[PDB]
């Protein structure tokens, strides 16, 4: 599916009603000067989708704010809406009809938008962590992306008690197989992706019998060099290693779109080029990239642009769009 | 600094007319350039030197001047 557009109502810095159309762009860059409101725009996307990484949203010189997302599910265009009242009460709607967060989560969870793992949203300043996180954390994420985290509770309950053991092996077999169903795929596609962004990278399970109970050691070796511990990589190197992991992990159950804030902040002009190349080379109707960049090197190669600017009198962010597929 | 070169071409044209289309301003400079100019406007609008308005999705961007442009 595709994120066709958004509609914000007193969202953050977006006073009044704002419409954002992505058109048929499968590579859109949200550009604009510092403080104009680009990240608020991502905050709006993460908001409609659920995601908890409240009244502090709602514009401030109204009593409630809402965001709508127009998702393209096959022939039909689905409208996903979410509201916040000043008291904190949220409400979800689908095609206008109110629904529960469970029904909401599932709709999304079915289109491969796991607001649980958040593995499709890289917020400003967070890109390097995807690589630099600890093996325990990386493991936790795998457990989170595969879904193996569910059996985490029960597995713990039955784990402590010690015929009650068959109920433990039975569940262990699920947490483990579900965990591997994702890890194995990611591992197999990791090196190709890292090399394209360049090179050599790999993942390594520590507790082989119960991988979910230990770290996952991520190793990346930029080209002309030779080391492996993320400790040695530089900022730009760590960024590229991170974007590779990020893409590898998403390769299993592909989200329909990515929303990357300033992922290129620490990059070379050469590296910005490789990321842009990769994005362009892989973007398509099924994989849409929404990127927030301050670098021309990055947004030049976009299909379209969502320009954000301030209108000081009105104290609000504003939007204008441009289609670069023509120039 | 191109945000000045763009401010110039606009400061001129907006003294010979009330409205100015983005596509036109680009025109008077001859894709990496379209995006470059696009940012320049956004920057200028934020500083308060210019006014922006668009009617439809990817329609025309009307640029009007503000006292500060001068
Ligand atoms: N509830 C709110 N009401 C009105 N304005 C807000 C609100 N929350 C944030 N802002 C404004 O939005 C700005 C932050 O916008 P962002 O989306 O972070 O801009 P940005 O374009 O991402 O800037 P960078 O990250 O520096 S490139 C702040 O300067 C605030 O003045
Ligand atoms: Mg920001």
């Amino acid at each position: 599916g595709r994120l066709v557009g958004l509609e914000l109502s007193n969202f953050k810095s977006y006073r009044g009603v704002t419409k954002v159309g992505f058109g048929e762009s499968n590579f859109t860059s949200i550009i604009g000067p510092n403080g104009s409101g680009k990240s608020n725009m991502m905050d709006a996307i993460s908001f409609v989708l659920g995601v908890r990484s409240l009244k502090d949203l709602i514009y401030r010189g109204p009593q409630s704010a809402y965001v709508k997302a127009f998702y393209q599910k096959g022939n039909k265009l689905v409208e996903l809406m979410r509201i916040i009242s000043r008291n904190g009460d949220t409400s979800y709607k689908i095609d206008g009809k109110t629904v529960s967060y469970k029904d909401y989560s599932i709709f999304l969870e079915n289109e491969n938008i796991l607001i649980k793992a958040k593995n499709f949203l890289v917020f400003q300043g967070d890109v390097e962590q995807i690589a630099a996180q600890s093996p325990v954390e990386l493991s936790r994420m795998f457990e989170e992306v595969s879904g193996s985290i569910q059996y985490k509770k029960e597995y713990e309950e039955l784990k402590e008690k010690i015929k009650i053991l068959n109920q433990f092996l039975k569940i262990k077999k699920k947490r483990k197989e579900l965990f591997e169903k994702t890890f194995d795929y990611v591992s197999d596609h990791l090196d190709a992706i890292y090399r394209e962004l360049t090179g050599n990278a790999s993942l390594t399970i520590e507790d082989e019998d119960e991988p979910f109970n230990a770290g996952i050691k991520y190793h990346a070796t930029p080209p002309l060099k030779r080391f492996k511990d993320m400790e040695y990589l530089s900022g730009g190197e760590k960024t590229v290693a991170a974007l590779a992991l990020l893409f590898a992990i998403n390769s299993y159950q592909p989200s329909p779109f990515f929303v990357l804030d300033e992922v290129d902040a620490a990059l070379d002009i050469t590296n910005v080029q490789r990321i842009a190349a990769y994005i362009r080379r892989h973007r398509n109707p099924d994989l849409q990239f929404i990127v927030i960049s301050l670098k021309n090197t990055m947004f030049e190669k976009s299909d379209a642009l969502v320009g954000v600017y301030r209108q000081q009198q009105e104290n609000s962010s504003k939007i204008i769009t441009l289609d670069l597929s023509n120039y | 600094k191109a945000i000045v070169q763009m401010a110039k071409i606009l400061r001129k044209e907006l003294s010979e007319e009330k409205e100015v289309i983005f596509t036109d301003v680009l025109k008077s400079q001859a894709k990496r350039e379209a995006s470059r100019g696009f940012f320049d406007i956004l920057s200028l609008a934020t500083e308060g030197c210019i006014g922006l308005s668009q009617t439809e999705a990817f329609g025309n961007i009307k640029i009007d001047a503000k006292p500060a442009l001068f």
